[PDB]
This record gives C-alpha cells, structure tokens and sequence, in this order.
C-alpha cells in the first residue's frame, strides 16, 4: 504494497541501435487517488552516460536521489572521471541493500551507456531493474518498474522491436508507456521520454491522459 | 610521566603567539609559489611546479592546483600530504551542503568551514597544525566570482589578486602595479605568465614547470579548465610577443 | 632530540633505537634454542635453563618446570626465549589467535600464519609509543596441509621468516656456519630414508647442532626437545631417556 | 528457484534455473543463481535475491582476502564456518538457502546451508520451490563415483524436473563443473524454454504516430 | 640509569627494565616469607621484623597469609596494596573459573594468570607497576605438593622451598640443610623458629610469638587452609629458643 | 530424532538415529549429531539444528583453549606406562542387499594430561545455553572418559540446565517411546556386547515408532584408552505377531 | 595521553619524517618501469644467510589482480600497510563490484600514511611503496613516501643510491620500450647497483602487462632473463 499505492509512479527503459529510452509518468498524489502535481519527474541524471528513474514513495525517492547524487559526485571529482555505468549499478544495488531491515521504498531503473575504448569509443545501451533491497536483473531490451510494472511488461513483451534506430525506439517507449497508463488508476498525468544518444540527448513531453 | 614528551603544540607563548602555527607558515613561504587573481571572465590559479625528475609522468598530473567542486578550485603552497587531506575535506564539504540545500555552497562558506578544521587544530587537542595554505577560488551567484587565501591559523581573507609560497613579495608588486579591475581572461593568463617568470627569477618561462587552470561562468555553467603543455605553450609563445 | 632512544621513534640516522634494546635484552637472556627441518618433521631443541635475571638459579627449584618450549595448538609448537613475562605473554597471545582463527575459519592456522599473525600484533608495539616491546623471540614449526614441516623464526622487531634452520643464541654467525655445515653434510647422503630414519636424523642434527654451538657436554635433564613429523602430527616432548639415548650414540659415533 | 548440486569423482556439479519471481509475476527470465566464491568454490541460490546477493558477494571476497593473507588454496569449510555463523547471527532474517560446493585438499565436498544457520554435508542436495523435484530425480538416479558427463546429465534432468512441476522456476539451465584445478560455467546448459508463437511480422509504429506536447534537444559534449 | 630508568616501557642500551630492577630491591627490603613442601604438606611463614618497633600494634592482628579456595595459600612480600590488589584478582580468577566450568581452578592455571595479571603493568608509560613477590602454593595427598613464586616482572617459577624478602639467603642456606620431604610439619615448625631465630636478627625469643604468622595445607588440616593454633606453635617456640639459648 | 547415551562396565556408549526434518518433509536423511568435542568427549545434538551446531562450534573452540591451558610445563610419566568386538558386520548383513561402518582410535593424550573434564565442557556450555535460554532450543547429552571420574553422562537439558546420569540419558522425539524398555532393560555393569545391543535395540524401537526419527543409526564408544565408532543400517523392525 | 610525536621545527620541517625518509634510503634499493606495455617493479632481495628460504620472504606482493606493491624500508610496517591496502580493495570492490583504480588505492593508502604524521602516540611509517597496476586507463606507477605524499612516475627507484639508480635508469629509459626491454633494464639498474655478482636469487620481479593478471615471475623466468 500500500505504500506504493499513496504515490503511484512508474518508470520504463528500452534499448535501440546505438540508443537507449528511459520514460516516467508525470503524476504526484496523495492517499492513492488525489493528484497534487503533474510535473513530477521521476528521472534523474547522474552523467552523461548514466540516468536513474525512481519509483515509489515521494520522500524515499528524493532521499535516495540526494545520497545517490552525493556519492557520484564525490567519487568523479575523486576520480577526475565519469562514474562508470555498471560501477553506479553496483553502488546503486549496495546503498540499496544498505538499508535492508528498513529499506527505502523505491523501485529503480538505470539506464545508460556502457562505453568501452580500443581511437574512437562503443556505446553499448545499458539497462538495469532493481526491487527495494537491491537485488538487481541485468537486461538487454527492456526494464520496468512501478505500480504499472504488469501492464508494461505486458506491452513490452508483446511490442519491443530489437535494434531499432532513436525515431523507432521512441514510438515504441512511448507507446507501451501510454497504453500501459491508460489501464492505472494511479499513474499518468502525462509522460516525459528521454531518449539518449551518443551525441545527443531527446526531452519530449507527450501528450496524454490527464483523468 | 608521558607528559615530558608532550610539546604542548596548542599553547601560547609569552608574545601571545603560536610557535606551531608561525613553524607551519615557515613551511609554506619555503614551498613552491602559486598566484591567483579575478578577471571579468573568471577566475585564474596558476602555480610553479617544483623540479623532481624528468621520469615524472607530467601528463594528466596537477598537483598544486585541484578541483573541490564544478564551482570551486584550489591552489595548494605548503605540505602535499595535509593540503590532500584538506581537499578530501573540503569536497565532502561541499557535497554535503549539496546534500542538505538541494544547492551549491558558497565560496566563503566553503572556505569558513576547511578554515574551522584548521583552528579547531590549532586550539584543541595537542596534535601539530597542518602546514598548508590554501587559494580557493570560485563562483557563485551570490558573490560572484571569488578568491580566498588561507593560511594555517584557521585565517583567511578574500582577494582580487594574490600569491602565497616562496618568493611571494615580488609577485605581489607585480599583481599590484599591473592588475586591472576589468581583465579578459587572456590578459589574466598573461599577467599570471608574467608574474610567475618574476618569482621564479626568469625571463621566458618554461610550459615544464608552469600550471595554469581558470573557472569560469559561462552560459549559464560553471567550466573549469586545467591547460595542458600545449595550451601553456600556445600562451607563452603570446607572451614572448607580448614582451 | 632528547627522548629518541627512549621512544619508538626515529633517531637522525633513520633507527628505532628501543627495537635494538629489546633484541638486545633478548638476547642477555643467554638462552640457546635451535631449530632444524627434516623431510617430514621438524625438532626444536632447546635448554631446560632459567633465563639469567635479578633472581638466580635455586637448590629447591623444581627443574622439570623450568621450560622454553610450548604447545600453541595440538600440531603446533614453539620455543620463546626472552624475558620470562614476555615470554608467556607471546605464548598466550599466540594461543589466543590460533583458537580465533580455528573458530573463525573452520580448520587450524599453520605455522606460517600464525607468525605472521604474531608479526601483525608485534608492529603495533613497534610504531606505538605508550607500550613497551616484547623481549621476545620465537621458533614455531608444524606441518602444513601438503604435509610438508615449517619453521619459522619471529623477532621483536616484528621480523618473521621461515628457516631450513634456525637458532636463537648470544652467538649467531658461528652457529650459522655450524647449522649450515651440518646440512651440507646431511645433503651429501644421497640415499632416500623411511620416516623413522628422517625423524631420528633430524633429531640427531639438532641434538648435535646444539652440542656444538654450545661447545660443552649436553645433559640430557638440563635439554628439551620437541617433534612434529607426518606420522605424529601432535607438536610431543621427546623423553629424557630418549634424549639419553640420542647423546649417547653421538659420544660413540 | 531450482538449484541443486551433487558429488562426482574428483568434481562437484551445480546446477541452477534461472527464473527471479515477485508475486506471480517473473521479474527476470534470465538471472544467474550460480556464484563464484573462489577459483575451487562456487554456490548456488535460493530465498530472497537480494540477500543471496549480498552474501555470496560479502563471502566471495572475504576469501579472497583470506587467501590473498595466508597464500593457501580456500577451504569449503572456511566457506561454510563464515556464512553459518553470517546467517545465525541474522537468525535467518536473511533468507539465504545456499548449496555451496567445492574442492579442496579434503576432496569434493558439497554442504547445504539453510536461513538460520545449519549446515549439513551431503553427496547431493537441492534447494528452492522446485526442490522436490529435483531430489526426486537425484533420489532416482544418483549413485557414487559417477562420471563427470553423468553428473552434468543427472543434474540438467533434476534442475529440469524442477523447472517444469514447479511454477516459481523456469528459464534456462545453467551448469557449473568445479574440480581442484578449474571450474567450467555453462550458462545456458540447456534453453528448453522460448516463446512458441510470433507474428508474421514485428509491429512497427509509423513515424509521428505519438502526439507529444514539447520537445527539447541537448548536445552532449 | 642515565635518564633511562624514569620509566617501565624503556629499555636501556643493554636492554635492561632499571624499574623492574628497583622493584625488585623495594621487595628485598621488606618482611621475610617462607613457603617449605614437608611430608604431609606445606608450611606458609611470614616474619614481620620490620615492626619490632610498633608496640601499639593488636597482638596478631597484622597477616600476610591468605587462601583462595581454602585449599590454596597465597602470601606475599612488598606493599600491602599492591598484595591485596592482586590476590582480589586471584581470587576473581578463581570465581570466574569456577562459574565457567563448576569446578576448582588449577594452581598451575591460576599462578599463569596471575603471572600475565602482574605482567601487563610493566608495559604502559601510565602505570605503576606492583610492587610485591608473591607465593601460591597448594598440597594434596596424590599430588603432593606444588609452590610458585611470581616475581614483580611476572616470572613464575616452581619450588619445593622458598624463601622471599630480607634475609632470605640466610634463610634458603639454613632450609637447604635437611630435606623436608621426609619430615612433618609439626617437626618442621621448629626448624623454621630456629631458623628465624638465627637468621633475623631484629627477632628474639620475646617477639617470636607476636611477629610470626603460621599457616599450613597438610593431612591434620583435611588438605585445607588453616591457621596453625598457639597449642601447637607455643611448645616449637619454647623448643627453639632452649636449643638457641643452650648454643 | 533420538539421542541415548549409557553407561557399561567399561565406558559409555552414545546412539543416535540420523533424520533432520522440516515438519513432515526430510531435509538430511543422515546427518551426523554425534559430535566429538575433543578425543574423549563426545555430545549428542537434539533440538533446532542451527542453534546445536553454532554451539557445539562455539564449544569446540572453547574446550580447544581449555586443553592448551592445561597443559603443564616439563616432562611426565617417565617410569610409568600405560576384549569383546562387535560383529557389525553379521550386525549390518541383509540378505536382499568398498562400505566404511567401523572406525577406532586411541587417545594421543595417554594420561589425561591435559584433556578437559566431562564435567568442565558439559557447565560451560551449560552456561552458554542458559545465557541465551530466552533464543536457544537444543538438549545435549554430553559422553566421555576423564580420569577423575571415569566414564560419565551429562545431560543439558532445555532451558539451560545440567544433570548428571549415572545409568543412562535418553533425549529427543522418539525417547518417550523408549522410555520403559529401556528402563527395564537396563542393569549395573553391562559387558560391552550387552550395551551395544541395548542401545541399538533402543534406537531401532525409537525410530520404529517416531515419524521424526529414522535413517541409519551411528554409535560411539568411549573408554579408557580407544574410542570406537559404528554405523548400523540394518534397522528395520520386525515383529513376529 | 596522545600528542603528536611529530611536530614543525623553527626552520619548518617535520624531522621525524626526515629521518623515515633516511631509513628508507639507507633500505634496499626497488625499482619501477612502466613500459609501452605493461609495468614492472623489480627488487634486489638478498639472502643473509644460507638456511634462510628466499620463497618465504616476500618483498613484491599483489593488493588484487592487476596491482602489485613493492616497498624499501621497515618489513613490519610493509606487511601493515600490505594488508590495509588489500581490505580497501576489497572494499571497493564490495561497493562498485569493479576492481579499484590505482590512483584511488594509491589515494586511499598515502591518506592512511598521512594519518601517521599528525595522530598522537605514533612515529610515521618507515618505508616508501611502488604500487604498479593497469586500469582501463592505462598502466600506472605510483610512490608513496613516509609522509603520506605520491608521485606519479614513468621510472622511479627508490632505497640505497637511488639517486645514481635514477639517473642510470633515466639515460637508457624511454616511454616506447616494451616489456622486455623494461625487465632488461631492471635488471641492469639492480646489476649496476648492486656491489659484486648478481643472480637469479637475489632479485624479485613482478609484471602487470597486457591487461593480464599481475604475476611474480619465478626463479626460472629470471634466470632465462639474466642469461642475457
Ligand atoms: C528462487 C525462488 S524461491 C521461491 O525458492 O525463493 C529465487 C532465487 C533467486 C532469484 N534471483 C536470484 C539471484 C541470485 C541468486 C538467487 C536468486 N528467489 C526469488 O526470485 C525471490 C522469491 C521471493 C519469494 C523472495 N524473489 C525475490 O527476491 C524478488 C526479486 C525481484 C523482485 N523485483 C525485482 C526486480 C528486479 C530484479 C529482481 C527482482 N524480490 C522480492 O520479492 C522483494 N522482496 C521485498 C521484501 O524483502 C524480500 C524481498
């Protein structure tokens, strides 16, 4: 849960062609059903390279963003470099599991680039979903989270495209974010989609489902 | 009796004066000398590097100059190990302020704060004070751009345009009769090249032995850049025309 | 300064002036033990003597107490030469860290580990000025699980190490030479042996090793010896018969 | 979860499937139950992911540095002493259902070790919700001093008993084969399960099908 | 010496602990006490000489005799404090050995806890280390008898006979001149008068009995700490002081 | 799950059946719950598995630091120095059916030097259980040699107390059904086969009638000199009415 | 009670840690080359006696895989700092489930000798470390000094006439040799250094190379070494 229900929330990551999608609804409520804001955000950007979507109680999300935001600028300005994306996974699943017997209760995604060197550099997408003590599932296509989590597993099963350029892995995200939306009660109020390339980086607000 | 050990660091003298702490400013007017000054563009650190081997990796390597937050950069004279320590202070510092304002810290609350560290050593306990010096420079929106020197006693004072280390004097009368109100940041980097050649008692300095970083604000983000050997170069070779 | 011998503190020339001293305390104990390393086993031998101090050697004095050799586990042991409190003090510290590792671990340190162990706890008091150091000096020997003897030789300056052979003595480089002599001479045998011969044998050089560093006739009641082999890995007291016997075949050898 | 391990001559074999649950619903399709602790030891799963994640991680380098300290080969009965003493002290709060395997100067040793803090050595054990299965096929089949081809054939049969009787264990098989020399990790073994039917072709939406309300583009430098 | 003995945690050039060394004399300069291993048990002795000149002392009244668990003595030489400090110790020992395993702690045992107990205060630069020698012994019928002496740097040795304190080698050359294995205590009593007749010379036959304190662990005491009674010491006494008045 | 302990003539004989269940489903078919704590001491587990193994372990470390300490300086015992078998294999024979079921070895310690007492081990963990009697379920039966007094059984019973038993110690689910046979059963000064079969008939009967009792049946015997150890597979019960 | 042991002189030096640093190079000498390639750190470690065994004694360790330390000075206060710099790696290999980076190991360890300069009741440690490593980026050697101070170094020797060591090294060292001609060099420096004859048994080698595990070569790869 009922926890998550106060809030509602939901957050969603693909993987394309040389491109990665992490899109979120908008909603913020209060006693499962009034809605306080529609501006919302539930993703955060740690570099580049790496962005966090947080689901779950409002406060818990804030505070875990706060300490997760803390930790990676203190080991960058550290490192004098940006922090990998399997190496904030790690930490992420940690820290999470750090408050094991009185857990935050947010339900994360990271997605990201990989990126590896040889003269020019690969981005390989990255996409990680983790439950509240930090247990962690390592994909490849697509990750969920939220109360949302069946219907968009659902939709993600069903219309995830492999290999797919920035134009197509948008439409599909967004997509199964709406239809997934559509069928909750307690998330929508409209989507933000980011989509992540190498060289560039896409903010789109959709236009949805304000009831 | 342990106490016969005991150098009672944090004790007065009869002058009302803290040996430790005038030992400690000893050390850091024999160290290696590092300018810094306030153009309209930013703010410029610079620092002589101290000569160990040529079998030093010099690339990628600032050691008197470092990064405490996207906003605020130091200058180090004194002890390598304790300005280290510091530094680790001051980042934690600043990411906490982070932390609990969901905003970046102030310059002068940074600086109050590594400067609380250093007089609680000198006041407390009966442990040595630490033999650093530091130029902290930064900006904020509220103060703007901002240059700060610290010395070991827990002081510090703000400045438009300073030197500390050795040999600090003659830098100084250059900084005065030659620093303007309104600077570019090239004219900045050029006062700083000139002002490092007069401390280090030369006429065309050399990019092995000269670090030079600004941070600036522009649009709308605070860059700090740290020039390589080639952009020092680049710079000198203006100089050389210049004088 | 004033108080660099006094402290564990540097001197001008780089030295720890207090490590010095205690070594040199260890060493006026003038207590002898050597250690050898067979094949299979390992023998410490070592002399059933009072460590000269203040108080002296008396008529009513029990003999069989007085002792430099210890069982830190059932296949571990040692020999401690040194100030007597210290000596017992590393003995139980010793103890203490073998049955801390058996619980924390599941199976018994090995001598190796142990020293090293011991090495660890003794630089505390090495770098610590408010402590003193332990006067005291230390041979372990076992047998690891590839059934192979160890022994190792610790310091009080923290300095631990594994010999083929070891002895703690006022004189040093000659007993050395005549340690390194008796294994030579052992190598020149060409000719493998069972375990019973490589026991005696390795008993035999120590016995004699000491005979010679010392340079007087052994009794058998002022000596102890100590074994560790493969077919009894249980760190056991050698007899004083058996002593007898041993220091009689090397008179009429 | 189905994860099971047994003793062959010379090797202990692990097997684990590789299906992660919340509810009904099954979080990942694809994770790894089997976990290296050392070059010699290995583990196996089951309980809450979280938990089994954070020991096996915690054991794996608390022996290293053991190793690394005392420069000997690590011991299945180190493992079982920290993990033992690890899960009493939590009082089987983290539940953590292990079958750990390894071989070391004693031989092949497997040890199941439960929540709360007991250890049992075994030739064969398996652990998780399709643990019956699975022991109903070791039960069946195994035997002493098996060939290594065998044990791996016996275990891919249990874990797969496991996978299709029980609803909380499903995926592919992974294997692992410890021996005092190596370990060989096959991760899939066996992939008896895949999506049966796909349609004609995959739905691709048309460009600018999605209405959206703004759109704002950032170079990344 | 030379600025090196202001301190217990320093060594000297010739890695000697001059603090050790000056307890070692405050120890010697003190009362005399005797510990001796006869047939049937052992006698604990304790001469206080060094009071012979406060007359206004309680008859007796002045012991440095203990027991632990009633079947073990303890008694010591130096400063009452640092004694009494550390035989509360032996006895928490005992206390903490008997609730762990429900059963009386060995000597050998204890004696090495003590010695580690003394020892662990010659090695800080804030302590002061004890002191006072101390002698633990016991008797039984299979075992005999057992006497260890504990010196101030935690060295714990084995006797069949010692002697702590002022005097002591006048005392050790008179015990070692019979074996008292082969003699009772009873007789041993009067050897131990005559010895401290001869030895102390602040002792006569007026003082004898005011300045002594008898203890024993032997078969007429069931193996049990027992004060020995004026009925049993006044005959000794007489017995000594006509032999050492005749010679 | 059944534990007996007895005490014969000549040493004292533990038994133990070797069923760990969660409830109604076998988790360990043959688990191992007699247990040595040093070579002449031995203890029989019952009760919650992890809370008799994490004591026993603490109690191994214990009584290891308790034989170092007894140990005495010198040397000892230089003048001085220190029957039945069972068939086990006409014991474990079927008809219907490179196997190890008998192991023996003499104590290192020939004197009782320095091996803790029965008694010392069996308070200890006494101690340690009813420190901790508010969490820990677990009865133990501690057997073993010392040369005080020989031959001796202690039984630490739940809650944290200790009983000596002069004749016998019964513990776990199925020595309720035994209770009486073994009563009857018993007599002063035993001879080693007569125990042996004793004891195994008592556990045989035990497991016969206990669902939480079964497996094979593993027995040590303790004396003087030598410890001996069994495994019984034959342990269907066969009635003649 | 604690006061530091180390304090400021009138002229502004810390002499405790002046005379660590002559400790250190009066200590045997140890050697780093970081290569095209890969990194070696190579040591001169002799045998004091006959009965001593030269496989116990160990002067070139490994933290974790990929980083290796070597040390000149005080044994005991190596074997510390040895077993203080592999828990942190274990650490953060706990947190990041990666491998630590050399510089922030390096970091980590120089803030731990640091401590040692300041705290009260300590003398600083006696001893400077190499810690050679690779790292996606790239191959790095680092020295520690008894202050708490690291260098970053192409080639660096420290312990006895590590000066004439450094400036034989820096006549024949150039960033473009491989790893062959690193150890060849090594070798050469610890050959020049070394008053006598030198041999397989009285020198240690370790490399990191090739994004391969950090390995102690043995008494056989040195001899093939030496042979040349
Ligand atoms: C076996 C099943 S079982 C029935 O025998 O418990 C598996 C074993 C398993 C799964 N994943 C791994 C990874 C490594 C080793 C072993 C592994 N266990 C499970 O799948 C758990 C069964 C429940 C009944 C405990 N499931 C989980 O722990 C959930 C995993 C999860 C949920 N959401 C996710 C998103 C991404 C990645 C993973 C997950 N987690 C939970 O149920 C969360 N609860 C919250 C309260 O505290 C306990 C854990």
């Amino acid at each position: 849960g009922s926890i998550y229900n106060y809030n509602g929330g939901c957050v969603l990551g693909m993987s394309g062609s040389n491109c990665v999608a992490i899109a979120c609804d908008l909603r913020l409520g209060a006693n499962t059903f009034t809605t306080v804001s529609t501006k919302f955000s539930k993703i955060f950007k740690m570099n580049n390279n790496v962005y966090v979507g947080l689901s779950g109680l409002a406060t818990d999300i804030q505070t875990l963003y706060e300490i997760l935001r803390y930790r990676v600028n203190l080991y960058e300005v550290r490192q004098d470099a940006e922090m990998d994306v399997e190496c904030f996974a790690n930490m992420l699943s940690s820290i999470l599991y750090s408050n094991r017997f009185s857990p935050y209760f947010v339900n994360p995604i990271v997605v990201g680039f990989k990126l590896k060197h040889y003269k020019k550099v690969n981005y390989e997408p990255y996409l990680t979903a983790y439950d509240l003590i930090g247990a962690k599932c390592e994909t490849r296509d697509f990750v969920v989270n939220g109360v949302t989590s069946e219907q968009l597993f659902g939709m993600c099963e069903s219309l995830y495209v492999k290999d797919q350029d920035e134009n197509g892995l948008f439409e599909t995200i967004s997509q199964c974010l709406l239809s997934a939306l559509d069928r909750d009660c307690i998330s929508g109020w409209g989507a933000e989609v980011l989509v992540l390339t190498p060289e560039k980086i896409i903010k789109k607000k959709l236009k949805a489902r304000m009831d | 009796m342990a106490r016969r050990y005991d150098s009672r660091t944090t004790t007065f003298s009869p002058e009302g004066r803290l040996y430790q702490v005038e030992y400690a400013l000893e050390a850091i007017n024999n160290a290696s000398i590092t300018i810094g000054l306030i153009t309209k563009d930013g703010v410029i650190l610079g620092a002589d590097k101290v000569f160990i081997s040529k079998l030093i990796d010099k690339a990628n390597n600032y050691e008197k100059i470092y990064k405490i937050d996207k906003h605020i950069f130091c200058g180090v004279a004194g002890l390598n190990a304790d300005a280290n320590i510091l530094i680790n202070q001051s980042r934690l510092y600043a990411q906490r302020y982070l932390y609990n304002y969901n905003e970046v810290q102030p310059v002068s609350q940074l600086v109050v704060q590594i400067c609380d560290i250093k007089q609680s050593y000198t006041q407390y306990g009966g442990l040595r004070p630490y033999g650093v010096s530091f130029l902290i420079g930064g900006y904020d929106t509220k103060d703007g751009y901002q240059l700060y020197h610290t010395d070991p006693s827990g002081n510090y004072s703000g400045w438009f345009a300073t030197a500390i280390g050795t040999n600090n004097l003659t830098a100084s009368s250059v900084l005065k009769q030659e620093w303007k109100n309104d600077m570019t940041l090239e004219e900045g980097l050029l006062l700083a090249l000139k002002t490092l050649a007069k401390s280090t008692d030369t006429e065309i300095p050399k990019s092995e032995k000269i670090e030079l970083a600004y941070l600036t604000n522009k649009d709308g983000e605070v860059y700090q850049k740290y020039l390589t050997e080639k952009e020092i170069e680049e710079l000198i070779k203006l100089y050389t025309q210049k004088y | 300064s004033m108080y660099d011998r006094h402290l564990t503190i540097f001197s001008p020339d780089g030295n720890l002036y207090q490590i010095e001293y205690a070594i040199k305390a260890v060493k006026n104990t003038n207590i002898t033990s050597v250690g050898v390393k067979g094949e299979n086993c390992a023998v410490i031998i070592s002399q059933k003597k009072m460590a000269t101090q203040y108080i002296s050697q008396d008529k009513l004095l029990d003999y069989n107490n007085i002792t430099n050799i210890y069982n830190i586990t059932d296949e571990i042991g040692c020999s401690m030469v040194g100030m007597p409190g210290d000596c017992l003090s590393m003995v139980y510290k010793a103890r203490s860290e073998a049955s801390e590792f058996l619980y924390s671990n599941g199976y018994n340190v090995n001598a190796e580990t142990l020293c090293r162990n011991i090495c660890d706890k003794i630089q505390v008091y090495t770098q610590h000025a408010y402590m003193r150091l332990h006067a005291c000096s230390g041979m372990i020997i076992g047998i690891d699980e590839n059934n192979k003897p160890e022994l190792f030789k610790f310091d009080p300056s923290g300095f631990c190490a594994g010999y083929r052979a070891c002895v703690i003595g006022n004189k040093e480089q000659e007993s050395i030479s005549v340690l390194e002599r008796l294994l030579e001479k052992r190598k020149k045998k060409i000719q493998q042996e069972t375990i019973d011969e490589d026991i005696r044998n390795t008993t035999i050089l120590a016995i004699e090793a000491l005979q010679t560093i010392l340079a007087f006739d052994l009794k058998a009641s002022e000596i102890e010896v100590a074994i560790v082999s493969t077919k009894n890995r249980n760190f056991t007291q050698i007899s004083e018969k058996e002593i007898d016997n041993y220091l009689t075949y090397i008179a009429e050898r | 979860t189905t994860i099971c391990g047994l003793v062959c001559q010379n090797a202990v074999i692990l097997g684990a499937d590789t299906r992660a649950t919340e509810g009904p619903i099954v979080a990942d399709k694809n994770c790894s139950k089997l976990h290296y602790i050392s070059k010699n030891i290995w583990c196996a799963g089951a309980g809450v992911a979280g938990d089994l994640e954070h020991t096996t991680l915690w054991l794996q380098h608390n022996v290293e540095l053991h190793r690394l300290n005392t420069n000997t080969q690590p011991r299945v009965s180190m493992c079982v002493s920290r993990l033992t003493q690890e899960l009493f002290k939590y009082q089987g709060y983290k539940v953590c259902a292990i079958v750990l395997g390894g071989v070391d100067v004693n031989g092949p040793q497997l040890y199941g070790i439960h929540p709360h803090g007991s250890s049992c050595l075994l030739p064969f054990t398996a652990l998780g919700s399709g643990s019956l299965n699975a022991m109903a096929v070791l039960e069946a089949k195994y035997r002493d001093n098996m060939t290594i081809e065998e044990g791996k054939n016996l275990v891919c049969e249990a874990i797969c008993a496991g996978i299709f009787n029980d609803l909380g264990s499903g995926g592919n098989v992974d294997i692992c084969v410890i021996t005092k020399d190596s370990y060989q990790h096959i991760r899939p073994y066996k992939e008896p399960n895949m999506r049966l039917y796909h349609l004609p072709h995959p739905t691709i939406y048309p460009k600018g099908t999605t209405p959206i309300l703004s759109e704002k583009i950032e170079y990344i430098k | 010496s030379a600025g090196y003995d202001l301190s217990v945690s320093t060594f000297s050039p010739d890695g000697r602990l001059y603090q050790v060394e000056y307890i070692y004399k405050s120890i010697n300069n003190n009362n005399t006490a005797l510990c001796l291993e006869c047939k049937d048990g052992i006698i604990c002795c304790c001469i206080n000489s060094n009071m012979d000149k406060n007359k206004m002392i309680k008859k007796n009244s002045y012991n440095r005799i203990y027991h632990v668990n009633n079947n073990i003595i303890i008694t010591y030489s130096g400063f009452d404090g640092d004694a009494r400090n550390i035989i509360d110790r032996a006895r928490s020992e005992a206390n903490t050995y008997y609730y762990n395993f429900h059963t009386n702690i060995p000597l050998h045992i204890l004696v090495n806890r003590i010695s580690l107990y003394i020892h662990a205060y010659t090695l800080y630069w804030h302590m002061r280390p004890f002191a006072a020698s101390i002698i633990i012994s016991s008797f039984n019928e299979k075992d005999k008898g057992d006497i260890y002496c504990i010196e101030p740097n935690g060295a714990c040795y084995k006797y069949s006979g010692i002697v702590i304190g002022k005097n002591k080698e006048m005392f050790k050359t008179e015990i070692e001149k019979k074996d008292y294995k082969d003699i009772n205590v009873r007789d041993a009593i009067e050897d131990i008068y005559k010895f401290i007749l001869t030895s102390d010379d602040h002792m006569n036959k007026n003082n004898l009995q005011n300045l002594v304190n008898f203890s024993w662990i032997c078969k007429e005491s069931s193996y049990e700490f027992q004060n020995i009674h004026e009925e049993i010491l006044t005959p000794a006494l007489n017995k000594a002081v006509e032999y050492i008045e005749k010679l | 799950t059944t534990i007996i302990g007895i005490i014969y003539d000549n040493g004292v004989m533990l038994a133990c059946d070797s069923r760990t269940s969660s409830g109604t489903f076998i988790s360990n078919k043959c688990s191992r719950k007699i247990n040595r704590i040093n070579e002449n001491l031995y203890v029989c587990r019952s009760g919650a598995s992890a809370h008799s193994q994490k004591i026993i372990e603490i109690i191994k470390h214990y009584c290891v630091s308790m034989k170092n300490e007894n140990r005495k300086k010198g040397r000892f015992h230089e003048g001085e120095t220190i029957d039945e078998e069972i068939d086990i294999d006409s014991i474990n024979y079927l008809d219907y059916n490179n196997l190890v079921t008998k192991n023996k070895y003499f104590y290192e310690d020939k004197f009782n030097d320095y091996n803790p007492l029965v008694e010392n081990v069996a308070h200890i963990t006494k101690k340690i259980i009813y420190t901790n009697n508010n969490f820990l379920s677990c009865a133990l039966i501690f057997g073993g040699y010392d040369k005080i007094k020989k031959q001796q059984l202690y039984a630490v019973n739940l809650n944290g107390s200790i009983i000596e038993k002069h004749d016998f110690a019964v513990s776990g689910s199925g020595s309720i059904y035994i209770q009486s046979y073994l009563q009857d059963k018993y007599k002063k000064f035993m001879t080693k086969k007569e125990c042996f079969n004793l004891i195994l008939n008592c556990v045989k009967y035990a497991m016969h009638n206990d669902n939480s009792s079964g497996g094979l049946i593993r027995i040590v015997n303790i004396t003087k000199s030598f410890v001996e150890e069994f495994t019984v597979v034959n342990t269907q019960m066969n009635f003649q009415y | 009670y604690s006061f530091s042991l180390t304090t400021f002189s009138p002229t502004g030096k810390l002499v405790q840690i002046e005379y660590a640093l002559n400790r250190v190079s009066s200590s045997s000498p140890a050697l780093g080359i970081r290569a095209k390639n890969g990194v070696i750190i190579a040591t001169e470690k002799k045998s004091p006696n006959e009965l001593i065994e030269e496989n116990s004694i160990f002067k070139i360790q490994q933290i974790s895989e990929h980083i290796g330390i070597v040390y000149a000075g005080m044994p005991g206060d190596f074997r510390v700092l040895l077993k203080r710099a592999r828990k942190e790696a274990i650490r953060y290999s706990l947190q990041y489930g990666s491998e630590i980076l050399v510089k922030e190991l390096v970091k980590i360890i120089a803030s731990i000798v640091q401590e040692f300069t300041q705290t009260g009741g300590v003398r600083p440690f006696g001893l400077s470390l190499l810690i050679c490593g690779v790292d996606v980026y790239g191959y790095h050697l680092y020295q520690i000094d008894p202050s708490g101070c690291y260098f970053n170094w192409m080639a660096t020797c420290v312990g006895k006439d590590y000066q004439n060591n450094m400036s034989f090294l820096e006549k024949r060292y150039n960033k473009d040799i491989e790893i062959e001609d690193a150890i060849h060099t090594a070798i050469l420096t610890l050959k020049e250094s070394y008053e006598g004859v030198l041999n397989e048994k009285n020198i240690e080698i370790g490399v990191a190379y090739d994004n391969k595990p950090f390995k102690i070569l043995t008494q056989n790869e040195i001899k093939d070494y030496l042979i040349e």
